[PDB]
RNA sequence: GUGGAAAGGCGGGCAGAGGC
RNA sequence: CCUCUGCCCGCCUUUCCAC
């Protein structure tokens, strides 16, 4: 299909790569700011009925990365039958610890065809020392903060499929508030800030019954092949409960995801984004 | 005496008498001598069952086990009713133990009337072993050259075996260690290149024998070739996922005694599951082919009652591992119904490795689907009042967090006040008694049982008593079950009775004070175990790799056998009582921490000894780390696991120690670093001339960015150091290892 | 929460003497890819917050009417009595150091300090209103690093016994004096009554930093940073709603912090006062 | 309706002692 | 251009979560 690839060109560190529940949590806090409570609910209802956003993935200078489907994890031996038994062990493990794939290789992995993995990851995770100093005597109480530091021309992007009147109405305004307000924690040290660009991405896919996801779904039925995510964030200073999300690349079968709502003792209510982002995928016999 | 305890003990005493022929002390064929050796043992200090068990080494050679006549006369002559045994069931048990021997090693392993030979090593069939004990003390049985074992050395083997078998109880858990300690380095069949131990051929004959009995196969079902070719066996195989995120994801509040108790509690989770498969299926610990760092394989029977019990064990273990640990650790158990003919090579294709890769795929497809038997895994039921442990991160419902024994102003989860108390008892702890979950003294809980600590001055309680690092059932009640299990456990003590701290180790490193962290594992191990084509040959190749990492690593930290190690990069001479803590030592990998100084020399004292422990045909790969003492674990280990992975996907034989193109690589190879250290280090180990050294690293760091050549040339010249570094005026890239270490050895 | 607009201040931080903001032969912090030095946003925000809490602490009497909840503190540190929220101004023990952080949203709305830099306390907390970005090098000084010049130095300092004249020298790395940086500070207009005050207080604390030091040694000479503004643009709530470049720009390419704090506060921000 | 909110890597320290 | 010096000492996370 043809998606909308919202690039986020960073202006500093980030705290972590944004997952798709912290992108919808940020949009719901932007659209509550520039419009109000009576437009947050029309935002959720366009995702409940219609549109889908994904998680965010790194880019590095026109190479776009996408998560490896777990569909190629079993078949890998039957994938690689043009190799000898000295590198069918050493291709086979690097193609299994691999986390991301190019846009070209990802279109091959859905077809169950051979691929290569990225040589170089476009970001680094580092711990930067921070010291609290007493105003009267400058006593130091050092602590360590870990943030994502990007390369020169790398950044992060998420995808969006849905109607265009949602995109210009609720997402492209919110991703300009979020450019100057940041995404994630420590946004007052300049962390989750960015510029923003918009593009037209096309991803080829097969047609089948099963579909990868590119977002943390909160599935009603059990999926085909999954990988647990056990996160629960924060919401106006209250701790969310933890929720079993499924990581990107998990194969579901005709599952629409679902939004869970919570109460948390706020004047309004809290919708945890858990909708899936389907791409069709060709599986082996199980 | 029942029949299940007879078939288990008949196969375990079936190729007994193979040692006493090499000693040469009865009429020279083992199908009579082991008959004589057992009924002699039945006479003096003799149970009356040792006479009956010599119907198994007697009818061995199938010319004596021929045409159903000669047995029935003699088996009539005894008193088999005095044990309850029927005239037929005893006969039905000789055929099973006879069928089991052929599958195990097969009938192709059967040799002719050969002489005495050394057991060829399973890692290298050209070299061979001497004979020794399984001490784990003061002997590294490296494969030496072929030397025939002398015929009186077996008479020292038999005479100790006489006295040990006379004392030991007649039961499978009491004869497995006796035959292990003595008959490990004795070859099963004498031939050219034999790599199967005799204990492994007896450990595995009593496994396939009892899995034939529980399967229900009868003697005429063996006599007709019918218990073979039918899917009657069941390779249970189990595995853990997320061992790394379980042991090492602790905050900065968890001390080393806690981490050392996380590793010793993933063991008991692993031995609780295996010892519930063995007990509810009637099997013995001869069936456990290996149990090595979470990954264990068991041989069982294929009945619709066994598979019905495994699916409750896999149910109750995974539901346990989810209430306790919110999807950090999962247990994948699968089983493949194998036939009898798949226990060995047939035609030209290996049917055993082909039937074990069909089981590695059931497991591979299961670690994807991580908790698909909970039925509320994705049900977001909203539990309230969820606090959160500081040390590990666990949601805990409705408060209920015990005050920490360290600082009662902080509230930890209950299962870390256990692992502090357990982590404090690790000096004294001689094992664990495994018993019912609601009982006095139980610290930790497994999925099935509850584990008391059997301390030193204290009576053991429990049905089964696990004993760390000895094959001697010393002070156990005569009714309990003895499970020996080995653990790599070298901790430097403090002057208290306890395990030394991240501080207290690193305050004894000469130089700058760092916490050295090494993590490494055997290169390409799974392709070693696929040429093992019989279940006696896989059980051999799996113990010897496990014994290296359990018991021949604590020998290395002692510094024993520097003959076979030699001269290694040593900042100081290796002390008498090193300050090294062995956190986790797995069958194919290990995670050791200690001073930066001595964890450096140990990482070359390990590669050099492993290379000789094999014949050379298996190599290591190490990550090494230098850290501040007060660094958290999850940051430290995630670095070094990556820094081990860095020194692996390059070329997989590379030590890590301390240009954006793609033609360089960060990790030194082994001989490369040991040849850089032979030259560059004995010349500079220049009194307080560190500006010669520290600028030379900055001269080096223009080369990454041939301006460096004359800059070094004036610098080596404006002091007068011409002998030092002649080829330094790419060798400027590979001197960063030796400089940056020796600089740390001098403040 | 009543968002109105965001005021963005862009200017160049300039190192008149050699800046040093360490890491732990004593490295200033660096980008892990380019390797060029930078000034953090934690380290510039907190040096402005520090110098301004010392500023308010001296004035807990004059400011009781313009700022409510400043009558609950008496000037000092609550270090002597190991209880937080006692009657002193520095009242939150972070680890070992005592910082003014207001206890409660309805008091931190009335402090001059915690309204701008934010505060944390049970029963909710006040998020900061500023975002101090990291200050990387300008492109003129990348292209001196590309050109092959130096961009940090290694300075050698010694300590000396005063009786025996025995010397035991140590070396600090510090960024070469002259290096131009590029900062950005994004205020958040959450209320329209106090936006002038929060900008006059943010420029007060930037004027203290031009006679104090940023980072490192400073008492021995490592600070001496200079602020050089370029342009202040106020982004209205409607601008985000549409993405049309329709926002007030106060242009001052060559002005100090004392030439903008009171000299042009009502002459330059008069168009920002109009649109609210 | 954001794994969030608040949190200066700093305090002190003559590259100097003799040597036409 | 020769002779001693060539980093010390510290904090190394604190606190918030409405049944
Ligand atoms: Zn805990
Ligand atoms: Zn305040």
């Amino acid at each position: 299909p043809k998606f909308i690839a919202v690039k986020l060109i960073p202006k500093g560190p980030f705290r972590d790569i944004p997952r798709a529940d912290t992108l919808f949590g940020a949009i719901g806090n932007a659209i509550s700011a520039i419009h109000g409570q009576s437009a947050v609910e029309e935002l959720v209802d366009a995702f409940v009925g219609g549109a889908r956003i994904s998680s965010a993935f790194p880019y590095s200078g026109d190479t776009y990365y996408l998560p490896k489907p777990l569909s190629v994890e079993p078949a890998l031996e039957g994938i690689l039958t043009g190799l000898d038994e000295e590198e069918r062990y050493t291709t086979a493990k690097r193609l299994r610890k691999a986390k991301y794939l190019d846009l070209k290789n990802f279109e091959l992995a859905l077809r169950l065809r051979p691929f290569t993995i990225p040589e170089e990851i476009p970001y680094a995770r580092v711990d930067v020392p921070r010291v609290v100093l007493d105003r009267v005597t400058q006593d130091s109480s050092i602590y360590f903060w870990e943030e994502i530091r990007f390369r020169e021309k790398s950044g992060v992007y998420f995808l969006y499929s849905g109607p265009r009147e949602v995109f210009d109405g609720y997402i492209a305004p919110a991703m300009r508030f979020l450019g100057d307000t940041g995404i994630g924690g420590k946004s007052t040290w300049g962390a989750g800030l960015f510029e923003v660009e918009f593009h037209e991405m096309k991803i080829d896919a097969p047609g089948s019954e099963y579909s990868v996801t590119l977002s943390n779904a909160l599935p009603t039925k059990t999926p085909v092949l999954w990988r647990l995510l056990r996160k629960g964030g924060w919401s106006f200073g209250r701790r969310k409960p933890r929720m079993t999300f499924i990581a990107e690349g998990s194969i579901v079968k005709n599952d629409p995801g679902g939004m869970e709502r919570l109460e948390l003792g706020l004047s309004h209510e809290v919708y945890v984004y858990g909708l899936t982002f389907p791409l069709g995928v060709e599986l082996p016999e199980g | 005496m029942e029949i299940d305890e007879l078939t288990a003990l008949g196969g375990l005493l079936h190729d007994i008498g193979k040692p006493v022929q090499r000693a040469g002390l009865y009429s020279g064929d083992h199908s009579t001598q082991g008959a004589r050796f057992l009924r002699d043992l039945a006479e003096n200090t003799g149970r009356a069952e040792y006479e009956l068990l010599s119907l198994f080494s007697e009818f061995h050679h199938k010319g004596h086990m021929k045409n159903d006549e000669l047995m029935i006369r003699r088996i009539k002559e005894l008193s088999p009713e005095r044990f309850g045994l029927t005239m037929e069931d005893v006969l039905n048990a000789l055929w099973i133990v006879y069928e089991a021997d052929n599958l195990a090693s097969g009938e192709r392993e059967e040799g002719q009337p050969q002489a005495s030979r050394p057991l060829y090593s399973v890692f290298n069939p050209g070299k061979a072993y001497p004979w020794a004990e399984l001490d784990f003390e003061k002997e590294l049985p490296v494969p030496g050259d072929v030397f025939s074992i002398r015929s009186q050395d077996y008479r020292e083997l038999v005479k100790r075996l006489w006295e040990e078998l006379s004392k030991a109880k007649l039961r499978s858990d009491r004869l497995l260690p006796v035959l292990e300690k003595y008959l490990t380095f004795v070859s099963s069949v004498t031939s050219e290149g034999n790599i199967i131990s005799l204990y492994d051929h007896m450990r595995m004959t009593s496994a396939i024998a009892l899995a034939m009995l529980r399967a229900g196969c009868t003697a005429e079902d063996v006599r007709s070739g019918r218990c073979r070719k039918e899917k009657r066996f069941l390779l249970i195989e189990g595995d853990f996922s997320g061992i790394q995120d379980f042991i090492y994801r602790v905050s900065g509040k968890g001390t080393l005694k806690y981490l050392r108790a996380r590793s010793a509690y993933l063991e008991l989770i692993g031995w609780d599951v295996v010892l519930e498969i063995l007990s509810r299926l009637g099997l013995t610990r001869a069936n456990v082919v290996f149990n090595a760092g979470g990954h264990f394989m068991i041989i069982a029977q294929n009945t619709p009652d066994a598979v019905k019990e495994l699916e409750e064990i896999r149910a109750k273990a995974v539901e346990w591992l989810y209430r306790e640990f919110e999807s950090d650790l999962y247990l994948a158990i699968e089983w493949e119904p194998v036939s009898g003919r798949e226990f060995g090579r047939e035609g030209g294709k290996n049917l055993f490795a082909e039937a074990r890769k069909r089981l590695k795929h059931k497991l591979t497809v299961r670690k994807l689907k991580r908790f698909g038997e909970i039925k509320g895994l994705f049900e977001h039921g909203h539990t309230e009042r969820l606090a959160e442990c500081p040390v590990c991160g666990r949601e805990l419902p409705e408060g209920k967090l015990e005050p920490s024994a360290s600082d009662p102003e902080t509230k930890v989860c209950p299962t870390c006040n256990r692992l502090v108390s357990l982590g404090g008892n690790l000096p004294k702890l001689l094992g664990f008694g495994r018993t019912a979950k609601n009982d006095a003294g139980v610290l930790v809980e497994g999925p099935f049982s509850g584990f008391v600590p059997y301390l030193q001055g204290g009576r053991p309680v429990g049905e089964q008593i696990l004993v760390k690092n000895t094959l001697n059932p010393g002070e156990i009640p005569e009714s309990a079950q003895f499970v020996p299990y080995f653990v790599a456990d070298y901790f430097k003590k403090d002057p208290k009775g306890g395990v030394a701290t991240f501080e207290e180790l690193s305050m004894a490193s000469t130089g700058t004070r760092r916490l050295g962290v090494m993590k490494g594992d055997v290169d390409r191990l799974g392709e070693f175990f696929s040429s093992m084509d019989s279940p006696s040959k896989l059980a051999t190749a799996s113990r010897f790799m496990d014994y290296f990492f359990k018991g021949y690593i604590g020998a290395i930290i002692e510094g024993k056998f520097g003959y076979i190690i030699g001269d290694v990069p040593s900042l100081r001479d290796w002390p008498e009582e090193p300050d090294i803590v062995v956190v986790y030592a797995g069958g194919d990998d290990f995670f050791i921490v200690g001073a930066w100084d001595q964890i450096f020399e140990l990482a070359f004292r390990v590669r050099r000894a492993f290379n000789a422990y094999t014949g050379g045909k298996l190599t290591l790969s190490v990550g090494l780390g230098y850290f501040d003492e007060r660094t958290p674990i999850y940051r430290m280990a995630d670095v070094v696991s990556e820094r081990l992975d860095t020194a692996k996907d390059e070329g997989r034989n590379r030590v890590f120690v301390v240009p954006l193109d793609g033609k360089h690589k960060l990790s030194y190879e082994w001989n490369h670093y040991e040849e850089l250290w032979r030259t560059y280090a004995p010349r500079i180990y220049l009194e307080s001339k560190k500006g010669l050294l520290w600028k030379l690293l900055e001269i080096r760091e223009l080369y990454v960015r041939v301006r460096w050549a004359y800059l070094t040339a004036y610098l080596l010249g404006r002091h007068g150091l011409s002998d030092l570094f002649p080829e330094l005026v790419q060798p400027v890239y590979w001197v960063d290892g030796v400089l940056k270490i020796v600089l740390m050895a001098v403040r | 929460r009543r968002f109105y607009g965001k005021i963005v201040i862009k200017g160049k931080i300039k190192a008149v003497t050699g800046l040093h903001i360490g890491s732990q032969a004593n490295p200033v912090i660096k980008d892990p890819h380019t390797g060029l030095p930078y000034i953090p946003g934690s380290s510039l925000k907190g040096r402005l917050r520090s110098l301004f809490e010392i500023l308010v602490n001296s004035r807990l009497g004059e400011w009781r009417e313009k700022y409510p909840s400043l009558a609950n503190y008496s000037p000092g540190s609550c270090r002597p009595d190991n209880q937080e929220n006692c009657g002193k101004f520095f009242n939150r023990k972070i680890n070992r150091g005592w910082i003014h952080v207001c206890p409660d949203y309805e008091t931190a709305l009335a402090c001059p300090v915690c309204r701008l830099f934010g505060a944390s306390g049970k029963e909710s907390n006040f998020p900061s209103r500023i975002i101090v970005r990291d200050a990387f090098l300008t492109k003129e000084w990348e292209e001196k690093w590309r050109a092959g010049e130096a961009i940090t130095e290694a300075k050698i300092e010694v300590g000396i016994d005063r009786v025996t004249s025995q010397a035991n020298p140590r070396t600090n790395e510090r960024v070469v004096a002259g290096a131009e940086f590029e900062f950005e500070i994004i205020y958040n207009v959450e209320n329209t009554t106090h936006w002038r005050d929060d900008i006059k207080n943010l420029l007060t604390a930037m004027a203290l930093l031009e006679d104090s030091y940023l980072g490192g040694s400073g008492s021995r000479g490592y600070g001496k940073v200079k602020f050089i503004f370029d342009s202040f643009e106020f982004r209205p709530l409607d601008y985000y709603r549409t993405g049309k470049d329709e926002d007030i720009v106060s242009i001052d390419a060559r002005e100090k912090s004392v030439s903008d704090i009171l000299s042009g506060f009502d002459s330059l921000f008069s168009e920002v006062e109009g649109k609210l």
